[PDB]
């Protein structure tokens, strides 16, 4: 008379299958990667300019001697 | 023609990226006034040394001190 099955206490689990999250798309990307894209080439121009100068000032050491 | 730039770009999104960057690259240069600074730039960078001339009759302008105002319009770059 010691037999197995309990008189409750069940779930079940699930056969489901799920786990679709979106996921930041459609048009939201695309969009931060040219706006993180042009504030690379917007910190160009201000340093390649710059170094550019500083380029002349370091001629300009050899020409103000040599004679 | 209006789907074809649609329904190619459901196929292969591969090439369409490319011929874009293709495409947008040879168009601007005929655009922004950001060019032929480009080569006013790449103009007065002096690599040689630079001989004088001589004093005959002219006495055009560029005495013989140079921080004399003598010489043309090189220094907006520096307020640049
Ligand atoms: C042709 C005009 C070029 C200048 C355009 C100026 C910029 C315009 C901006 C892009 C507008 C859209 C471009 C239309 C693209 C149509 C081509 C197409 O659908 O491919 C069909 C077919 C596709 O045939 P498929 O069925 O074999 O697809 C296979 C494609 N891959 C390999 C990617 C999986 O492609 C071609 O025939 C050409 C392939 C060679 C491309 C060489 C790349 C050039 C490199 C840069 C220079």
């Amino acid at each position: 008379k010691q037999d197995m099955p309990p008189v409750g206490g069940y779930g079940p689990i699930d056969y489901k299958r799920n786990l679709p999250r979106r996921g930041l798309s459609g048009y939201s990307m695309f969009a931060v990667g040219i706006g993180a894209l042009l504030f690379g080439y917007w910190s160009m121009m201000k340093w390649n300019r710059e170094r550019r100068r500083l380029q002349i000032e370091d001629f300009e050491a050899r020409i103000a001697l040599m004679p | 023609v209006a789907a074809f730039l649609k329904n190619v770009w459901a196929k292969e999104p591969v090439l369409v990226a490319s011929f874009a960057i293709a495409g947008l690259a040879v168009i601007l240069p005929t655009l922004s006034p950001y060019t032929k600074y480009s080569l006013m730039i790449n103009r007065a960078t002096p690599y040689n040394y630079p001989v004088p001339l001589r004093d005959d009759g002219n006495m055009p302008d560029v005495p013989s001190h140079p921080q004399d105002p003598q010489g043309p319009s090189l220094e907006w770059l520096k307020r640049l």
